[PDB]
RNA sequence: GGGGAGGUUUGGCACCUCGAUGUCGGCUCGUCGCAUCCUGGGGCUGAAGAAGGUCCCAAGGGUUGGGCUGUUCGCCCAUUAAAGCGGCACGCGAGCUGGGUUCAGAACGUCGUGAGACAGUUCGGUCUCUAUCCGCCACGGGCGCAGGAGGCUUGAGGGGGGCUCUUCCUAGUACGAGAGGACCGGAAGGGACGCACCUCUGGUUUCCCAGCUGUCCCUCCAGGGGCAUAAGCUGGGUAGCCAUGUGCGGAAGGGAUAACCGCUGAAAGCAUCUAAGCGGGAAGCCCGCCCCAAGAUGAGGCCUCCCACGGCGUCAAGCCGGUAAGGACCCGGGAAGACUACCCGGUGGAUGGGCCGGGGGUGUAAGCGCCGCGAGGCGUUGAGCCGACCGGUCCCAAUCGUCCGAGGUCU
RNA sequence: ACCGGAGCGCUGUCUCGGCGAGGGACCCGGUGAAAUUGAACUGGCCGUGAAGAUGCGGCCUACCCGUGGCAGGACGAAAAGA
RNA sequence: GUGCAAGAGCACUCAGGCGCGCGGGAGAACCCUCGCCAAGGAACUCUGCAAGUUGGCCCCGUAACUUCGGGAGAAGGGGUGC
RNA sequence: CAGUGGAGGCCCGAACCGGUGGGGGAUGCAAACCCCUCGGAUGAGCUGGGGCUAGGAGUGAAAAGCUAACCGAGCCCGGAGA
RNA sequence: GGUGAAAAGAACCCCGGGAGGGGAGUGAAAUAGAGCCUGAAACCGUGGGCUUACAAGCAGUCACGGCCCCGCAAGGGGUUGU
């Protein structure tokens, strides 16, 4: 009884990671963000674990956040615009919402990421 | 899981030190030998003074595996090995002079001489 | 009914709340038995375990304990034959749980490779009379 | 040949007696008996038998709320015990009692289209000396030119998943009627938190 | 060009039905509240929109 | 010495096929046959018992694993209640193998003046991805069932399942000089096999945690990242997937029977197990058992639930537009699944995710003081992290709402 | 890097297979061939027949069409048989 | 450029160039190619075909035989990091 | 004997020739190719350039192999509507 | 190979990126509209008449029934339940 748990796929584990990461990166340094929908939906998941531990302020943490990520001036933006407006919010940060017409060219679901707040 | 084609090193005196496995007493159809079990033997390696050469071909109990078996408490029991015991065709233990831990489930089974000289029985 | 967990947690009128906590380092003493046509024995029996796998019901020891013969290996389900059990100087600062190397070389590697951590004696020490002041203290 | 509805619950291994058991429990409880059956209008012998009770407004319309008692619907709603005629209330779980053997019926879960190996059982074959393009697969079906049909049955590739059996002969240990469970020799099929109905054993009457 | 090889053409009516179970599929829509116009379900017009109606900058 | 049957062998024939019908054994997958090899029963015996022999009935289920040879056949091996024979293109190459075979090389023994040739041998040597119809196995869409919806059923027919060993007890009594060694019933374990299940056992986890290499970069240090697989390497590893693991299935019993054993009883005063009647009697037959299954065109049954004239058919069955039970489109999903379908939840809601707790995995981190010049290490510490998981929690995603839906044939 | 025989260690060759991998296979959209092809409305048994049939007799199972899948048969395709 | 006995080798990477003229979802059978495997260890097979174990550098050690060159990296074993 | 020196159709192995055991490919990336592994590897070596030898003729470390992707006698074209 | 007697070979508005079309307009004729005279069949479309979801086939023949369209009648053509 395969897939009888979770998870979607689709590239290298490796390829897959560092596709999250570089979305929750073109993601934090806008907000509201056109993709597909499985991406999308493990995306939301993803980056949304990422900032509620931004929501904290642990060195441990904020590493661990670039560990996974790049830019430091994107971990100052994180923790001092990002993480302290979604201070009370304990939950998804992130909304993403369907789109019309379909991906041109061969048809595929669209969705966008969005600030929340 | 003890099969043919494996090689089974005796524990007691016997005259032999190394024991090929062929064969099981069991069901024709039973090509599995564990704990307590009758397992029909060639001899491969074997010590000069002694009684029973390289080749003779008696037959055995196992009292050793390296596959433990489930004791009907759920709390198995594993020797590091595939040790056995040399039998005749009257089922007795040949020799005299058993070796090391064996295993309670032989004293179910009809080799009470053994689990007797046994030194620390599991 | 929902959480099956629940229920399986409700079966919990058989538990252990009266056994030596130890880690996967060393253990020791004793255990439980039965041996011969009426049962009638706990034949004793060490060891330096192995593995400890959790399964909250019965999360089971497999300890390892080198005989007059060789490498003996016996599992324990933590919760009913076994009386007492009750080991010897649990040691420790292991690094994984699963002591499989110590199939590989078995010998002063062995005691080449463990310490109990005192702390534990020490620990041992305090709680030794301080059971008396327990029994001394309100 | 009595009877009982439940859901699934555990596998361990009790170490009751002596020796160990692999322990299944099923909670039975308060499930409902809703309307019986008798031969002129129906032609058998049986009961219909209800379950769990959080249904609102996505039931409503015939509700057997009708029947001749109500006492609302489940919302695992109800099957069917043949040759049963119970005493008439909501029968629990302590229909049984610990000491009994039992019959006990299931969905397999689904594995659904699979490999003949893991279905009816194979074999394929050579893994190397002969080649790499038959590992998991059938071989053979039928003979050359007559039948020149393939054999109707022929033990083949599909479906092996989701699908139902009844189990027969197993002991009942335990009973909790305190919470509603049912505590047997562990060998229950389905998965845990499903469907599956409880009716006494079969063995020299 | 191999071993399976149609043996006898296929009949005009076969490759009908074939494509009988194909055909073409509808679509559905659906009313855009707070807005005039049709989308898909659950989702968001650029003309309409969702609560609140992100984006909305048609020309 | 006669008479047959069988169609496997070995031959005679040369009618389909020379615009091709790919010949051996083995793998895989079988199925049938009975002249039964094993297991029941029974007959007779130069049958005390034991075991044996032989003859009739009986295919339900079973027919093991290694050595040599390409080899089937054979012998051997250790065994088993048993190691049966045969058919189906001597089953099966659009299913595999290609080791054997009758391609081109070469040699070998060999015949030939010789090129070459020899039921004489030896070494090597390219089985062609895409299934049109049938057939088989799983799955749907349409229509069906002479009101419309849900829900629970019934069993027409069919498929599966049928094995089998040792041991203790009766009693070492019967028989038998003894050696041996019992029927009848009971009791306990075994093996192979089907089934389902992650509790225990153990493999499993593509990023759950740890140790690490050279490296390149953030940021010089610690620290952290990617590469090295499509995880760099190793040590471990929850869930779910699993077998060696684990609970179970073969039963009991009923009914008709074979071969055969019997009862009352004649023709033919006596006899008979039969030509009337009746009883016992098999792993065999029917059922019980598991599963499918009303496309059981004959659409069944039960329990409820909703209901006309609204516009053309006046009388005749329709036709057309929305409604009432209802159901669906889209979505959030699912130990469900190729798609579909089957299942669940859709704000009145815990369905995914996020959150917090539980378990469980890993094993004292990032950093802080502290000892050695130093690699490091004491402590802060079973910490930190945390994939599926038991659940709590509307923080965010299941908005809005759309469309199909009985107007109820007759005799 | 030529053909046997042996032995050790070693190992999924086997007992006997179980998971896992990504990539193809399957569903969405863009493009989209081939050999073969008398016409088809193509189940089975049992006989027949120039001797091996869905087409013939007798007599057969099963609503209509499809998706994924296997490969016994259509004396299967490619070779006017070496 | 750096590192390993060294190097036009290999692993990462300078600089330069590039992501290979269809993809998007699922997360079936099966297949290509790839990892782990219990316990048993060629029992598989025409055949250890294939895969795997061995693996580099300093040390130690080496048969019968021989045309004294060899066979020799014989085999068997010890270290290696900071 | 030591040191010296640096000889080899020497030794391991790149580039470089090959094509051995296997898997894949089979209307292929491809009218011979990919992956693994293999053998030459200072020599009978390998390679860029200009020149030569031919159809019963050459070229051949020798298969009747090569002479333009099919060679027991290349291709063409003519007797030839043999 | 071929517009047409002659280029008179399509200004203008319309939608559309164009492409191409819809009138206008050209001529006897644009069903002569630009490799366009005349447009067989295979060939794929589209509307309507008949028939088809218990059904066994070299597919039609023969008769009986019914449905539609013809015909003043009687007759006919088309269709197919059997």
């Amino acid at each position: 009884r395969h897939l009888k748990s979770g998870r979607k796929l689709n590239r290298h584990s490796s390829h897959r990671l560092a596709l999250y990461r570089n979305q929750a990166k073109s993601l934090l340094t806008h907000g509201r963000i056109t993709t597909t929908v499985p991406k999308a939906k493990e995306l939301r998941g993803f980056v949304d674990h990422l900032i509620h531990l931004a929501k904290r302020g642990d060195l441990h943490a904020r590493r661990l956040v670039l560990r996974d990520l790049q830019d430091v001036k994107l971990v100052r933006k994180l923790f001092d615009e990002i993480a302290p407006r979604y201070r009370d919010r304990q939950g998804g940060y992130t909304r993403v919402l369907k789109l019309a017409e379909r991906r041109r060219g061969d048809g595929a679901p669209l969705a966008l990421v969005e600030l929340v707040e | 899981m003890i099969q043919p084609q494996t090689y089974l090193e005796v524990a007691d005196n016997t005259g032999a030190r190394k024991i090929m496995c062929i064969r099981v007493l069991k069901g024709s159809n039973a090509k599995y030998a564990t704990v307590g079990d009758v397992i029909v033997a060639s001899v491969k390696e074997a010590i000069p003074r002694g009684a029973v050469k390289e080749g003779d071909v008696v037959k055995a109990v196992v009292v050793r595996t390296k596959k433990e078996i489930k004791r009907p408490d759920g709390s198995a029991i594993r020797f590091d090995d595939n040790a056995a015991v040399i039998i005749n065709n009257q089922l007795e233990p040949r020799g005299t002079r058993v070796f090391g831990p064996v295993a309670r489930e032989l004293r179910e089974k009809g080799f009470m001489k053994i689990v007797s000289l046994a030194p620390e029985v599991l | 009914m929902n959480r099956g967990a629940l229920i399986k947690l409700v079966e919990s009128r058989y538990v252990r709340t009266d056994l030596p906590e130890f880690r996967p380092g060393d253990t020791v003493r004793v255990s439980y038995k039965v041996k011969e046509g009426n049962r009638t024995r706990i034949q004793d029996f060490e060891g330096i375990v192995i593995r400890i796998r959790r399964n909250g019901f019965n999360t089971t020891f497999t300890v390892r304990k080198v005989s007059y013969g060789v490498g003996v290996e016996r599992i324990f389900p933590l919760h009913s034959p076994l009386i007492q059990k009750i080991d010897i100087v649990q040691r420790g600062r292991a690094r994984r749980a699963k002591l499989y190397f110590i199939r590989n070389l078995s010998d002063r590697e062995i005691r080449r490779k463990l310490r109990a951590d005192r702390k534990r004696i020490d620990q041992d020490r305090a709680a030794e009379r301080a059971a008396k002041e327990e029994a001394q203290k309100a | 040949m009595k009877g009982i509805l439940g859901v699934k619950v555990g596998m361990t291994r009790i170490f009751r007696d002596d020796r160990a058991v692999p322990v299944t429990v099923i909670l039975a409880g308060p499930c409902p008996v809703v309307q019986r059956r008798t031969p002129e209008k129906d032609g058998y012998t049986a009961v219909q038998l209800g379950f769990l009770p959080q249904n609102p407004k996505r039931v409503n319309r015939p509700l057997k709320g009708h029947f001749a008692k109500a006492g609302v619907e489940p919302v695992r709603i109800l099957r069917e015990i043949r040759d049963f005629n119970p005493e008439g209330d909501t029968v629990t779980v302590e229909i049984f009692k610990p000491g009994e053997r039992v019959d006990v019926t299931g969905t397999s879960k689904g594995r659904g289209f699979a490999g003949v190996m893991k279905r009816w059982n194979f074999a394929g074959g050579p893994d190397s000396h002969g080649a790499h393009k038959i590992h998991r697969h059938p071989g053979s079906i039928g003979n050359r030119k007559t039948p020149g049909r393939v054999y109707k049955g022929k033990k083949m590739a599909g479906h092996y998943g989701a699908e139902r059996v009844t189990v027969m002969n197993l002991e009942v240990v335990d009973v909790i009627p305190e919470e509603n469970l049912l505590l047997v020799k562990g060998a229950v099929p389905g998965p845990n938190g499903g469907l599956v109905i409880v009716r006494e054993t079969k063995k020299a009457a | 060009a191999k071993h399976p090889v149609p043996k006898k053409k296929t009949s005009k009516a076969r490759r009908d039905a074939r494509r009988s179970h194909h055909a073409l599929t509808p679509p559905t829509l659906v009313p855009c509240p707070e807005c005039k116009a049709m989308k898909p379900p659950h989702t968001v017009c650029p003309e309409c929109g969702y609560y609140a109606g992100r984006k909305v900058l048609e020309v």
